[PDB]
C-alpha cells in the first residue's frame, strides 16, 4: 500500500500506487530493481501518474543507454502502458517523452449493447432520486448485479 | 547642562510652572571617592567626557546619561579634556606624570599615547643613522624616540636607579646603558 | 459577546 | 483557492459507466440527469487533471519528488515555463524553496499538505500563542470571499439604512481598527457565538448571506481537522470539537501576531506607499481621499511611469471609511485592476516595519547589506564566523538592481553566522 | 522656549477533554486521542528546658531559612515544648528538605550555635558525633571534673585549638561531647578529645593539632 | 521509573518517559502498537508505541498491578484492557469509551493470569495465586456473569 | 492503600545495618549492610556505604509492595556508646531521598540501668 | 567488604543458589485492633502460605503508637503492644499485651534538682 | 595590544573537602557556561545601543566598486582609497563579499591592477593587495 512498506524479496510481481513508484524512483534513478514497469489508468491522467509517466520516460532512456553501453552487465528497462481510452497517441507524439513516437497496439474487447435512458428532470438530491430509482429497479427488473455510483462515502454508507 | 565637582549633572529647561528655568532631570556620578576635575561637551553629537580626580574618565550620552565607556589612565588626576571638532577624537591630559592620550572612542583605538619623563633627562644618544634617539632620566627609565615622528616608540624600566649614560654601538642594532644601581 |  | 466539489463528469466518463452495464450482459443503463442536461453541462473529454491543479501546487509536488527542475522534467502537456518560474520564486519568497531551489523542511511539510502553498504557510505558522483557531477562521473566510454586501450595491446610498449599515460596519471594526480581513474574521466567529435561531436575524441586520455564512463553519471544521492531523503525529486520532471551534478574542499582542501570520501567507502580495519610497515624487496630502493615496508593490517591476506601479486603496475598503492618514506599509489579498484612473487594493491588515522584516527573514525575498559603521554601531565577534551587528535590511529589489522596486527597512540588531562566506542571520537581536 | 534659543513605533513582539472515540489506521491499528495531562510528612523534635530561651531570642533567625529556602511549614508547640515541622505538598520540592530541617534543629537543640547549625542546612555531608566521657574512661568526682576542664582548657582555649585545627564544632555539655563536621573531620577531632580525657597534657595535644592542621591545608 | 522505547531496526531509543511509580508489569497488544504499564501505585498507563505518547491513564486499582491483558483485533472497535491487582480484584477497562466496564473481586490472592476471547459475548479467564481459576462471560452492556471456578491445584503464575 | 513497614537501623562504629521488616518484626523484608556495598572493610562504617545499603532496601521495599516504614534507629548500646553514629543518620536521609513515606522515628538503643564492666579497662581505650 | 583484595573465606566455597523469591509464596494479612481503640485498622503483615499459616500467626506481637490508634497527637508519646489471638478470613483479632513509653521522653522528663519516685506492683 | 587591561545558598560541596573521604576511595568523583555569559554580554551590548537613524544600503566605496566595474574605470575608486584612514581602509577590506562569482573581489583586484599601471601611490596599492591575502 505504501512506500515505507516493503515488499518481500521472494515475490516477483509488485502491486502499488503510482505515488509509491514515484518514491521508489527517488531512492534509485536507474530503477534497476525493475526490469520492466507497467502503467495503468493512463486515461485518468492523474498528476502523480503524469509526473510518473514523464519520470519513467527519463529512466527508460537511461536504462536503454546503460543497455547500449553493454547489454549483459546493465539491466534494460521496458515500458508497458495501458489505457481504457483509445486516446493514448498524445503520449506518443510528445518529444520530451521520447524522440520518435513508439509503436501503439490496440486491443478491442467484446461489449454487449447497452440501452441508455435519462430521467426527464435531474434531481438536486441525486442520492434520494437514485435510491427511489433503485427501489423501483428491484421491484420490476430481474435479478442481476446493479452498479451504483456515488461521490461521497458517507452518503454511500447512508 | 551644568556639572559640579561632586559629580552631579543638572538638566535645565525653560518651561511653565510664566516661563522660567527649572531642573527637569538630575543625574549623578556615583564614583566611590573620585571627584570631577574636568568636563567637556560636544553639542552636535551629544557627548559628555569627564575626567575624575582618581585618574579615570567616563564617556556619556546626554540627555539619556548612557555610559558609553569608562577607562583609567592611571592613579593621577585627569587635568584637562578636549573634544575634536567632528567629535570622534577625545584627548586627555594629566599634569602629574605629564600624560597625554588621544582616544578614538568610535573604533576604541589610540591615535596618540605619549608620556614624558618624570625626571630630567640625564643623558642622550642618537642612533648611528640618526633616525632614532634614546633618552635617560633620573627615574631610571629609558625611552626610545623617533626623530621624524617625535614620538616614544618604547620604554625600558629594568634599571632600578638613575641611568647615567647611554650609548650605541657602531653597527647601531644595539644600545648599552649604565646606571647608579650598579649594573650595565 | 465581544465579537457581536 | 482549489477545492474539491461535486461537478458533472465528462461524457466519455459517463459512457464508460454505461459500458460496464453491458459487458457482463446486454442491459439498459439509467441516468438521473436528463439527456439535455447531459449535452449541455458535460465535457466530451475530461479536462486533464494536471490543468485542474494550481501550477504552484504542481511545482510543490515535483519538489517532493526531488526533481531538479520542471523545465528539465519531461511532460506531455506544458505549463508556461515562465509561470513555472514565478511559482519557484514565489515558493522562495514564501520560504518553501531555498536559494539552491531545494525544498526546505518547511516546504516538505506542504507537499504533505493538500491545499495550495500560500494557504499552507498561514497554517504552518498558525499554531502560535493559541492563535490557530483564528487563522483557520481567517483562511476559511478568505476562501469563501467577501460576505459584506456593499452599500452601493444595495443602493441605500434609505439614509437610516445607511446608518444601520454603518453601525454593523462599525461593529465589524472593533476587533482591529485598520484591518479588513481581521475585521472579516471578527464576523466569522461572531456568528458562531450568536444562537442558531437568531442567525437569520443577525444576518439581516448585517446584510450577510447566511448561506455564505454557514460554509465558513463547515470549512473551519474541515480546515481545523486537516491541520490538527498534520501537527499531531496521531493524525487520524485528532478529533474536531465544537468547543475548539469556539474561540476567544485575540489579545492585542495576538492581533500583531495575526498580522505576521497573514504576511507569512501573502509575503509577495504586499505594497508600500508610492510616496514613502519616492517622497515628493507624487503630491500627497490629508485632504486626498484614501482612494487617492497611491501604493507600489515590491514584487511589481520598476516602470518608466511611476503611476503604472502605483496602486490605490478600494473605497469599499475600511481604511478609506476611517478617513485618517493610512499606515505606512500595507498588505493586500489581491489587486483589482478595475478602475482606469486607479488600481484598487483590498488590504488584510496594516503590516509594520520591523515585524515585516521577520516574514521577509522567513522568506528569501529579503536582502541584507554589509554592517554599517557609526556611533553605537560597533559589532561584536565571538568566533570568526559569528557576529552581532546592525544591518540595514532591504526587502525585495536591492538598491543596486533597478529592474524591480523595493523599499528599504530601517537597520536592526541581528546575529549573523558565516555560512559559505556570508553570515546567516540567526535571530533578530 | 528659552530666550537664548537659536533664531511609527515598531512593535518588539515577534514570531519565532479527551474524546470518547477511536479511529482505525491503514495498518488496522487503533489510534487514540491523548489522555488528559512530595507527600505530607511531619517531624517532631523536643527541645530541653535549658534551650528554650536560646531558642526564643534566636527564633527570628531560625524560621526564615526553614520556611523560605526549604519551603517547610514551621511551628513550635508551647504545650509539648517541641519544634513542629511538616512538609507542604503544594510548595515543598526537595524530598530531603524535611529531614534536613529536623537535623538542623537538633544541632541547635544539642547546644550548637545557630550559625554553625545553618551549616547542616547549607551542606549535605555534615554529621554530629556524640559520645560520653564514661565511654572513654572510668572517671568520677574531681577526676571527672578535671577531665572536662582539660578539654576546654583555660578560657575554653583548648576546645578552640582542636576546633580550628580539625575544622569542626564541639559542644561540651557537662560530660556529654557533641562534634559537628565532616565525617573525616569529626573523627580527627574525636581523637584529640579522647586523648585529653585519658590524661594527655593539653599543650602536648596542641603540638599534634598543629601537625594535622598542616596536613589539612596541603590537602 | 523511566519507560524507554527502543526501535530494533533503527537500533536506538526512540522515546523515553517518566512513570509515576515503579512498574513490573508490561503488556503489549497483539497488533504491536499499544503498551500498558502497571505500577505499584495501582495506576495504569497505556502508551502508543509507534507514536510514543500516553493514550490512557486509568487509576482505579487499589493494590499493586499484577496482571494486564490486551484484547483487540485488527480493523475492529472492540479493544479492551483487563487489569488485575494483588488484592484478587479485576477490572475490564474499555479503551474506546475510556470507562471501567466491569469489576470483579472473587479472587482472593494476587491475580497473575488474564485472558479474553470472543465467543461466537466475551469470555475472560482470571487466575491468581489462590490456586483457583475463574471463567467469566460479559458484553459491552451491563452483563458480567461467572460461569465456572476451577480449582487448578497450583499457584497460577500465568493462564 | 498505604502499607507500613519497620526499617530497623543498627549503626555500629565499624558497620551499619539497614533492616526492613513487617510491623510485627517476625518476617524480614530486606537486610542490607555497608559491607556488601563497599570494597574495603574500613568504609563499612562510612556514610557512603550507608546510602548504597539504604537505597538497595528501598528498591527492594517498593517491589514488595510496602510504601512506608517506621524507623527504629539504635546504636550498639550496652556498655558502649548510646547515640547512633553518622552512618545511621546518613541511612535515614537516603530512605527519605528514596521516596518511601516515613511514619515515625524513635531511638531504641539498649540503655543499661546497671552495666557490666567495659572492655577498655581503667586507663581507658579508643586510643 | 566485597572487594577482590578482601581475602577468601572458608564459607564462600559453598553457596546455596537462589532459586525462589520467598515472597512468591508469602501472603499478606490484615491486622485489626480491639474495640476499645478508636482506629481499629493497624496495618497488615505477611506469612508463608499454608502448605499452616495460622500457627505462625498465633502469638505474634505487634507494637504501635497510641496516636495512630486514637488519632490524637496527645498520644503521640505512648506505645502499646498487641498480640495476635484469632484469625478469620485474613483478619487478625488481637488483644492487649503491654504498654511502654518512648526512650526520648524518659530522658526528657528526668531533670536535675528534684527527686525521682518509682513504684512497682504485681497484681491480677 | 591597544585593548585596555581587564554564592548559592545551597552549597553543593562534596568530597575530601567535606570529610567524605570514603567517596574518594570508592572512586566516585563550566567553560560552556563562560561562553554563555559571553553570548549574553554580546546580547546586552546590542540592547545597549538602539540607534534608529536612517542609513544607506551601500557605502560610498562599494557603490564606486560597482559603478567602476560597469565603466571599467576605478580612478575615482583608487582616489578615495588613498583618502581613507588606515582603519577605514581595513574597515572595508574584510567586508568585501565572498560568494561565488566573487565579483567584488575580482573588481577590487583589477583596481590594484590598474593602480599599479599608473605607477603612482605604489606603496599604498601594494599593501592593499597584502591585506587582501590576509
Amino acid at each position: 500500500i505504501r512506500f515505507d512498506s516493503t515488499a518481500k524479496e521472494d515475490t516477483k510481481v509488485k502491486f502499488m500506487t503510482d505515488g509509491v513508484l514515484l518514491r521508489e524512483m527517488m531512492h534509485d534513478f536507474k530503477l534497476t530493481k525493475y526490469s520492466s514497469i507497467i502503467i495503468d489508468e493512463a486515461h485518468e491522467r492523474n498528476i502523480n501518474t503524469d509526473i510518473l509517466i514523464g519520470m519513467l520516460s527519463r529512466c527508460v532512456r537511461l536504462r536503454a543507454k546503460l543497455h547500449k553501453e553493454n547489454p549483459i552487465e546493465h539491466k534494460k528497462l521496458k515500458l508497458i502502458i495501458m489505457s481504457a481510452t483509445l486516446r493514448v497517441s498524445d503520449f506518443s507524439e510528445n518529444k520530451t517523452l521520447f524522440p520518435i513516437a513508439p509503436p501503439v497496439l490496440q486491443v478491442d474487447a467484446r461489449q454487449f449493447p447497452v440501452s441508455i435512458h435519462f430521467n426527464r428532470r435531474t434531481a438536486f438530491n441525486y442520492t434520494d432520486e437514485a435510491f427511489r430509482k433503485t427501489c423501483k429497479i428491484h421491484q420490476k427488473l430481474p435479478p442481476g448485479a446493479i452498479l451504483v455510483f456515488l461521490t461521497g462515502q458517507q452518503e454511500i454508507t447512508h | 547642562y551644568t556639572v559640579s565637582k561632586d559629580g552631579a549633572v543638572f538638566v535645565w529647561e525653560f518651561t511653565k510652572r510664566k516661563y522660567s528655568w527649572r531642573i527637569t532631570k538630575k543625574h549623578f556620578f556615583y564614583a566611590n571617592q573620585a571627584k570631577v576635575k574636568c568636563v567637556t561637551f560636544h553639542p552636535a553629537t551629544r557627548l559628555l567626557a569627564v575626567g575624575f580626580t582618581s585618574g579615570e574618565f567616563r564617556l556619556y550620552d546626554l540627555p539619556d546619561f548612557t555610559l558609553i565607556q569608562q577607562l583609567s589612565m592611571g592613579q593621577n588626576p585627569v587635568n584637562t579634556v578636549s573634544v575634536n571638532q567632528t567629535g570622534e577624537w577625545l584627548a586627555f591630559g594629566s599634569s602629574k606624570l605629564g600624560q597625554l592620550l588621544v582616544y578614538e572612542w568610535q573604533s576604541e583605538s589610540y591615535i596618540l599615547k605619549q608620556q614624558g619623563h618624570f625626571d630630567s633627562t640625564n643623558s642622550l644618544a642618537y642612533s648611528p643613522d640618526g633616525s632614532r634617539v634614546v633618552t635617560a632620566s633620573e627615574d631610571g627609565k629609558i625611552k626610545v624616540w623617533d626623530i621624524t615622528s617625535g614620538f616614544c616608540l618604547a620604554t625600558f624600566e629594568e634599571h632600578t636607579s638613575s641611568v647615567t649614560a647611554v650609548q650605541f654601538a657602531k653597527r647601531g642594532q644595539v644600545m648599552f646603558s649604565s646606571s647608579l644601581d650598579g649594573t650595565v | 459577546n465581544p465579537w457581536l | 483557492v482549489q477545492s474539491f466539489e461535486v461537478g458533472w463528469v465528462s461524457k466519455a466518463s459517463a459512457n464508460q459507466r454505461s459500458g460496464r452495464a453491458g459487458r457482463t450482459g446486454p442491459g439498459h443503463c439509467y441516468r438521473l440527469y436528463s439527456s439535455a442536461v447531459f449535452e449541455h453541462d458535460f465535457e466530451q473529454f475530461s479536462k486533464p487533471e494536471i490543468l485542474r491543479m494550481p501550477v504552484e501546487s504542481i511545482v510543490l509536488q515535483m519538489k517532493s519528488m526531488a526533481i531538479h527542475n520542471i523545465i528539465n522534467f519531461p511532460f506531455p502537456t506544458p505549463p508556461d515555463r515562465v509561470a513555472l518560474s514565478k511559482a519557484i520564486q514565489l515558493l522562495q519568497y514564501l520560504g518553501a524553496l531555498d536559494n539552491k531551489e531545494m525544498i526546505t523542511e518547511d516546504g516538505k511539510k506542504m507537499s504533505l499538505f493538500p491545499l495550495s502553498p500560500r494557504f499552507s504557510k498561514m497554517l504552518l505558522v498558525s499554531d502560535e500563542k493559541a492563535c490557530l483557531p483564528y487563522i483557520v477562521a481567517i483562511v476559511s473566510a478568505l476562501s469563501v470571499g467577501d460576505p459584506f454586501i456593499n452599500e452601493f450595491e444595495l443602493g441605500i446610498n434609505k439614509k437610516e439604512l445607511r446608518s444601520k449599515f454603518y453601525k454593523s460596519r462599525s461593529q465589524f471594526s472593533k476587533l482591529d481598527k485598520f484591518s479588513d480581513v481581521f475585521r472579516l474574521l471578527s464576523v466569522v466567529s461572531a456568528m458562531d457565538y450568536v444562537p442558531k435561531e437568531q442567525k437569520e436575524i443577525f444576518m439581516k441586520k448585517n446584510f450577510l448571506r447566511g448561506k455564505l455564512m454557514e460554509e465558513i463553519v463547515k470549512l473551519r471544521k474541515q480546515l481545523m481537522y486537516i491541520i490538527k492531523s498534520n501537527t499531531s503525529k496521531e493524525n487520524i486520532a485528532v478529533v474536531i470539537r465544537n468547543e475548539d471551534l469556539k474561540s476567544d478574542i485575540p489579545s492585542v499582542i495576538q492581533i500583531k501576531l495575526l498580522k505576521q501570520m497573514i504576511c507569512a501567507g501573502f509575503v509577495d502580495h504586499v505594497a508600500v506607499r508610492a510616496d514613502v519610497l519616492f517622497p515628493d515624487d507624487a503630491k500627497i496630502t490629508n485632504r486626498t481621499s484614501i482612494i487617492n493615496i497611491p501604493y507600489i508593490p515590491v514584487l511589481a517591476t520598476r516602470t518608466p511611469n511611476i503611476e503604472d506601479c502605483f496602486v490605490y486603496i478600494h473605497p469599499t475598503s475600511i481604511l478609506n471609511n476611517l478617513g485618517e492618514m493610512p499606515p505606512k506599509y500595507m498588505l493586500y489579498y489581491s489587486l483589482h485592476l478595475g478602475g482606469n484612473n486607479k488600481t484598487r487594493m483590498n488590504t488584510l491588515c496594516d503590516i509594520a516595519s520591523t515585524p515585516l522584516a521577520n516574514i521577509a527573514r522567513k522568506g528569501l525575498l529579503l536582502t541584507y547589506s554589509k554592517p554599517l559603521t557609526g556611533q553605537g554601531l560597533k559589532t561584536v565577534n565571538l568566533s570568526p564566523t559569528e557576529r552581532y551587528c546592525y544591518v540595514v535590511p532591504r526587502f525585495g529589489s536591492t538598491v543596486d538592481n533597478d529592474l524591480k522596486i523595493g523599499w528599504d527597512l530601517n537597520p536592526i540588531a541581528v546575529h549573523q553566522k558565516k555560512q559559505k562566506g556570508q553570515w546567516t542571520v540567526i535571530k533578530f537581536i | 522656549v528659552a530666550p537664548t534659543a537659536l533664531k511609527d513605533d515598531d512593535d518588539d513582539v515577534l514570531l519565532d477533554h479527551e474524546s470518547k472515540t477511536v479511529v482505525v489506521d491503514d495498518q488496522g491499528k487503533p489510534r487514540f486521542t491523548s489522555a488528559s495531562k512530595i507527600k505530607f510528612e511531619s517531624r517532631k523534635i523536643m527541645v530541653p528546658p535549658h534551650r528554650m530561651t536560646p531558642l526564643r531570642n534566636s527564633w527570628t533567625k531560625i524560621y526564615p531559612p526553614l520556611v523560605e529556602h526549604l519551603k517547610l511549614q514551621v511551628r513550635m508547640n508551647l504545650k509539648t515544648k517541641s519544634v513542629e515541622l511538616r512538609t507542604n505538598p503544594k510548595f515543598t520540592t526537595d524530598p530531603g528538605a524535611l529531614q534536613k530541617g529536623a537535623d538542623f534543629i537538633k544541632a541547635f537543640t544539642l547546644g550548637f550555635d545557630l550559625d554553625d547549625s545553618i551549616a547542616l542546612l547549607r551542606l549535605d555531608d555534615l554529621y554530629i558525633e556524640t559520645f560520653e566521657v564514661k565511654d572513654v574512661k572510668t572517671l568520677t568526682g574531681d577526676h571527672l571534673s578535671r577531665a572536662i576542664g582539660r578539654i576546654a582548657g583555660k578560657d575554653g582555649k583548648t576546645k578552640f585549638a582542636i576546633e580550628n585545627a580539625t575544622r569542626t564544632r564541639i559542644v561540651l555539655a557537662d560530660s556529654k561531647i557533641h562534634i559537628l563536621g565532616g565525617f573525616t573531620h569529626i573523627r580527627m577531632a574525636r581523637e584529640s578529645v579522647v586523648s585529653l580525657i585519658l590524661g594527655s597534657p593539653p599543650g602536648k595535644v596542641y603540638g599534634n593539632l598543629r601537625t594535622v592542621a598542616s596536613r589539612l591545608k596541603e590537602r | 521509573q523511566l519507560l524507554k522505547i527502543f526501535h530494533l531496526k533503527t537500533g536506538k531509543v526512540v522515546r523515553s518517559m517518566k512513570i509515576s511509580s515503579p512498574s513490573y508489569i508490561l503488556d503489549a497488544d497483539s497488533t504491536s502498537t499499544l503498551l500498558a504499564v502497571g505500577g505499584t501505585d495501582g495506576s495504569i498507563i497505556v502508551v502508543d508505541i509507534e507514536n510514543g505518547y500516553i493514550t490512557h491513564s486509568f487509576k482505579g486499582h487499589g493494590g499493586t498491578i499484577s496482571s494486564l491483558k490486551f484484547y483487540g483485533q485488527l480493523n475492529s472497535k472492540i479493544w479492551l484492557l483487563a487489569s488485575g491487582d494483588t488484592n484478587g480484584m479485576v477490572k475490564v477497562w474499555d479503551l474506546v469509551k475510556r470507562k471501567c466496564l466491569h469489576t470483579l473481586q472473587e479472587h482472593t490472592s494476587a491475580v497473575r493470569g488474564l485472558d479474553i476471547i470472543e465467543v461466537p459475548s466475551l469470555n475472560l479467564l482470571s487466575g491468581g495465586r489462590d490456586d483457583i481459576i475463574n471463567l467469566w462471560d460479559f458484553n459491552m452492556k451491563k452483563k458480567c456473569k461467572l460461569l465456572k471456578t476451577l480449582p487448578v491445584n497450583q499457584q497460577v503464575e500465568s493462564c | 492503600s498505604q502499607v507500613f513497614g519497620v526499617a530497623r537501623i543498627y549503626a555500629s562504629f565499624n558497620d551499619t545495618f539497614v533492616h526492613v521488616t513487617d510491623l510485627s518484626g517476625k518476617e524480614t523484608i530486606a537486610r542490607v549492610t555497608g559491607g556488601m556495598k563497599v570494597k574495603a572493610d574500613r568504609d563499612e562504617s562510612s556514610p557512603y556505604a550507608a546510602m548504597l545499603a539504604a537505597q538497595d532496601v528501598a528498591a527492594k521495599c517498593k517491589e514488595v509492595g510496602i510504601t512506608a516504614v517506621h524507623v527504629k534507629i539504635r546504636a550498639t548500646g550496652g556498655t558502649r556508646t548510646k547515640t547512633p553514629g553518622p552512618g545511621g543518620q546518613a541511612a535515614l536521609r537516603a530512605l527519605a531521598r528514596s521516596g518511601l513515606r516515613i511514619g515515625r522515628i524513635e531511638d531504641v538503643t539498649p540503655v543499661p540501668s546497671d552495666s557490666t564492666r567495659k572492655k577498655g579497662g581503667r586507663r581507658g581505650r579508643r586510643l | 567488604a566485597v572487594g577482590k583484595n578482601k581475602r577468601l573465606s572458608k564459607g564462600k566455597k559453598g553457596q546455596k543458589k537462589r532459586v525462589v523469591d520467598p515472597f512468591t509464596r508469602k501472603e499478606w494479612f490484615d491486622i485489626k485492633a480491639p474495640s476499645t481503640f478508636e482506629n481499629r485498622n493497624v496495618g497488615k503483615t505477611l506469612v508463608n502460605k499454608s502448605t499452616s499459616a495460622s500457627d505462625a500467626l498465633k502469638g505474634r506481637v505487634v507494637e504501635v503508637c497510641l496516636a495512630d490508634l486514637q488519632g490524637s497527637e496527645d498520644h503521640s508519646f505512648r506505645k502499646i503492644k498487641l498480640r495476635v489471638d484469632e484469625v478469620q478470613g485474613k483478619n487478625l483479632l488481637t488483644n492487649f499485651h503491654g504498654m511502654d513509653f518512648t526512650t526520648d521522653k524518659l530522658r526528657s522528663m528526668v531533670r536535675k534538682w528534684q527527686t525521682l519516685i518509682e513504684a512497682n506492683v504485681t497484681v491480677k | 595590544r591597544s585593548k585596555p587591561k581587564e554564592l548559592p545558598f545551597f552549597l553543593q560541596l562534596s568530597g575530601e573537602k567535606v570529610g567524605d573521604e570514603a567517596s574518594v576511595r570508592e572512586g566516585i568523583a563550566h567553560r560552556r557556561d563562560q561562553e554563555a555569559q559571553k553570548k549574553l554580554d554580546a546580547e546586552e551590548q546590542m540592547n545597549k545601543f538602539k540607534v534608529t537613524g536612517r542609513l544607506g544600503f551601500e557605502s560610498h566605496f562599494t557603490k564606486q566598486l560597482r559603478e567602476g566595474s560597469q565603466s571599467k574605470d576605478y580612478s575615482s575608486l583608487l582616489a578615495t582609497l588613498i583618502n581613507f584612514s588606515p582603519a577605514a581602509v581595513d574597515l572595508e577590506i574584510r567586508s568585501l563579499n565572498s560568494f561565488e562569482p566573487f565579483d567584488e573581489i575580482v573588481w577590487f583586484i583589477d583596481a590594484l591592477t590598474q593602480g599599479l599601471k599608473s605607477n603612482k601611490n605604489f606603496e599604498l596599492y601594494e599593501t592593499f593587495m597584502s591585506l587582501l591575502f590576509k
